[PDB]
RNA sequence: AGCAGAGUGGCGCAGUGGAAGCGUGCUGGGCCCAUAACUCAGAGGUCCGAGGAUCGAAACCUUGCUCUGCUACCA
RNA sequence: GUCUAAUUAAAACAAAGCAUUGUGAUGGCCCUAGCGGGUGUUGACACAAUGUGAUUUCUGCCCAGUGCUCUGAAUGUCAAA
RNA sequence: AUAAGUGGGAGAUAUUAGACCUCGGUUUGGUAUCGUCAAUGAAAUACCACUACUCUUAUUGUUUCCUUACUUACUUGAUUA
RNA sequence: UCUCUCAAAUAAUAACGGAGGUGUCCCAAGGCCAGCUCAGUGCGGACAGAAACCACACAUAGAGCAAAAGGGCAAAUGCUGACUUGAUCUCGGUGUUCAGUACACACAGGGACAGCAAAAGCUCGGCCUAUCGAUCCUUUUGGUUUAAAGAGUUUUUAACAA
């Protein structure tokens, strides 16, 4: 659930807009949170996806899809060869996993015009650039 | 005490004639949501920034200018007139009586 | 608790209503009544139900109407077969009872002319107002053009202090088609009279005089 | 917020109370117990109760030599 | 602004559509030597205001005054 | 007995004594965002929280106000679901 | 008479005879029974309610909801469980 | 914010200068017309005295016009009857403040429509001089008009005029 701000119980040093503790919520889904934790222990297997089985009160049940890139079955067999590429190292933290892609919010079009043009950081940078052409 | 008659002959632009109008007090009518600024107002207040728009205190304003709603009997077309500041508004006035006893 | 013909849980159509002929179990001509409930029509307040309707196909009445008539007004009514009296009748009607085969309240309904409306409220007032026969402008006794109305079916309808309205619309021996026009027309005048209520008509009913209620859509 | 009808007298049943064997009269009475609800155990509300009547009266010694001697029942 | 409650003889308080009542105070009589206490006799009503309803309003309704408590609103 | 190292060592502070407060532990009081933990390898003759300040003597009147409290008439007022 | 009220109202029920009918039945006359009316009031109640009041009960569904039963959830405690 | 004075005779003109007032009051104390004559005094009139009502003569405003004060007024601007709602609608100007702008209030008009009186005339509040408020926003009233961006319709809603 709610990712209650790690506040000292001292009141959060500033403006009243920042004073919420317990109603402050992950910009990352619980699907992704499940994946990132597994991925640090299992750094040798590369995570494609996560799907849900069941949920009661305190916990949500996921099965996480793990691939062996160092097993020559998975080097072997052409469709999944590209996952062995070093570009896919911990997808989970970069949200190239389905869980992470949704939290970063990359949909074509308009409902996401800001942020689809740039991934979520990138869009900001383009906009706030004075593109100074030489021959002004 | 501004006394006001229940019937006033005044100009109505639908009859193009001076005709009798029944006179009523306007008042102020309930704040409604979905009002244009209220829809916005609520989102702006949406919570934890703490009460956006400045709460007007220092009210010295003893009265309010009364508006009388004059509705023509023949065309039902209604006309607004504002009158000058007075505390105590009355219509069909209990209209003050000239020379009146004070008796015995 | 209703006779086998009518189920009390079923809201009968205005077409289904016409089955009042079954509910005249009594050999003789029962009156049909149309019985309407009013909701949030505050009866103590200026929302005062007063009207007249002329029912297309007559309640089967023998209606003797009595006029106090001044000028041309007396003549006008006289053409329309009224009992015909000219203000000097106040003194006959009141003070004493007539004679033989006539009571001095041998009138079903009362009309007084606007010129004569000075005299009757003083003189006639104790006897007429208690009867409720007293001619108001809300009772719509202009009885000249109101006289062809009255004999040929005019019924007044007024709200009770418990806020109900109880109308006579017919006799049961009247053909079903004719009853249908009388119930619908009575209703249409009630709808006209409705001062701004959320749901002015909460239930409509028609009932036969000895006979079981019908709840109506 | 209970609120019972009224006349609870016209809700309290009827019952016979038997005295002991070696006395004389093994009826000492009939008396008016709460009507058995599944929200009241009237049998338990007959059991815990203790009575006293002088044995003389129950024995029905007409000129009672026993007049004083008080006797308890459960 | 929402909602609830209260105002009845000088005072305190009853009253559920037909009527004005109690206590205490107050006035006089009497008991009594005298008063205290008691007993007795009388006096004491825009029923907060106004209007509606109905044959009739403290009563029901509504609006308004006054008081009282909480609570929301906020150019 | 203590302290303002480096301008105040006292009449201030503490202090025994005196009185008051909560609590039977799924509690009281308390920390930590949380997990979990302090008191507590403690159990009401305990632990925690206060106020006044030895001994002697005295501890009056006032809960209207502001706190505090309740097996309290709890269809007052009263949120979301 | 006790109309909770009130709208309209110009009779309705029971029986018997005659005519008509296959018959429940219909028409007509008489007779008996309160009455719209008479009587005289706040509304007239034969003539029924429409709205509603106050009392009571059955039943389903729904809603407010309290108690109690189990242990496999959870919670608290003890042990090479 | 306003009057009188300061303020030095156009106007402008300040000090915690002087004497004061303004947040309202009023369907008349607005608007209009007709009639009247007030402050005050003199002289008569049981009850009536110094003052009650009745009656006549005089009388430049000394009274009265809500209010502060100062202006103004006598067949009224006052007072009393009569009739009424122009204290209205619409658009522009002007004065003050001084950007002679905003605002409020005032002044004179154009286009409506009247109100009153015999009419001429007057009358966009109170004889003149105070009496009250920006945007957003809340709301109402107005035309029943435009938009709700793939089309309609209907709720809702955005708006433009006052």
């Amino acid at each position: 659930g709610g990712r209650k701000r790690p506040v000292p119980k001292g009141c959060t040093y500033g403006k009243p807009k920042s004073h919420g503790v317990n109603q402050l919520k992950p910009y990352r889904g619980l699907q992704s949170i499940a994946e990132e934790r597994v991925g640090r222990r299992l750094g040798g297997l590369r995570v494609l996806n996560s799907y849900w089985i069941a949920q009661d009160a305190s916990y949500k049940y996921f099965e996480v899809i793990l691939i062996d890139t160092h097993h020559s079955a998975i080097r072997r067999d052409p469709k999944i060869n590209w996952i062995c590429k070093h570009v896919h190292k911990h997808r989970e933290l970069r949200g190239l996993t389905s869980a992470g892609k949704s939290s970063r919010g990359i949909g074509k079009g308009y409902r996401y015009s800001q942020t689809i043009g740039g991934s979520r950081r990138a869009a900001w940078k383009r906009k706030n650039r004075e593109h100074m052409h030489r021959k002004r | 005490m501004v006394n006001v008659p229940k019937q006033r002959r005044t100009f109505c632009k639908k009859c193009k004639v001076h005709k009798l109008h029944k006179v009523t007090q306007y008042k102020k009518s309930k704040e409604r949501k979905g009002a244009q600024g209220r829809r916005r107002y609520d989102r702006k207040q949406q919570g934890f920034g703490g009460q956006t728009k400045p709460i007007f205190r220092k009210k010295a304003k003893t009265t309010k200018k009364i508006v009388l709603r004059m509705e023509c009997t023949e065309c039902k077309y209604r006309k607004q007139t504002p009158l000058k500041r007075c505390k105590h508004f009355e219509l069909g006035g209990d209209k003050k009586r000239k020379g009146q006893m004070i008796q015995f | 608790m209703a006779s086998k013909v009518s189920r009390d849980t079923l809201y009968e159509g205005v077409n289904g209503l016409l089955e009042a002929s079954a509910k005249k179990k009594r050999g003789f001509l029962e009156t049909v009544e149309l019985q309407i409930g009013l909701k949030n029509y505050d009866p103590q307040k200026d929302k005062r139900f007063s009207g007249t309707v002329k029912l297309k196909h007559i309640p089967r009445p023998k209606m003797k109407v009595c006029i106090l008539g001044d000028q041309q007004h007396c003549d006008e009514a006289k053409a329309n077969n009224v009992d015909f009296m000219d203000a000097e009748a106040l003194k006959k009607l009141n003070k004493n009872k007539k004679l033989v085969k006539k009571l001095a309240k041998s009138y079903d309904a009362f009309l007084a002319s606007e010129s004569l409306i000075k005299q009757i409220p003083r003189l006639l007032g104790p006897g007429l107002n208690k009867a409720g026969k007293f001619p108001a402008l809300l009772s719509h006794q202009e009885s000249m053009i109101g006289k062809i109305e009255e004999v040929k079916s005019t019924i007044k309808f007024q709200m009770k202090k418990v806020l109900c309205l109880s109308v006579a619309v017919g006799h049961v021996g009247m053909k079903s088609d004719e009853l249908a026009q009388n119930v619908n027309l009575s209703i249409n005048f009630l709808v006209s009279l409705l001062k701004k209520n959320w749901q002015n008509v909460r239930s409509l009913h028609v009932k036969s005089s000895m006979g079981p209620p019908q709840r109506l859509y | 917020g209970k609120k019972k009808v009224v006349d609870p007298f016209s809700r309290k049943d009827w019952y016979d109370v038997k005295a002991p064997n070696m006395f004389q009269t093994r009826q000492i009475g009939k008396t008016l117990v709460n009507r058995t609800q599944g929200q009241r155990i009237a049998s338990d509300y007959l059991k815990g109760r203790v009575f006293e009547v002088s044995l003389a009266d129950l024995q029905k010694d007409i000129d009672p030599e026993r007049s004083f001697r008080k006797f308890r029942l459960i």
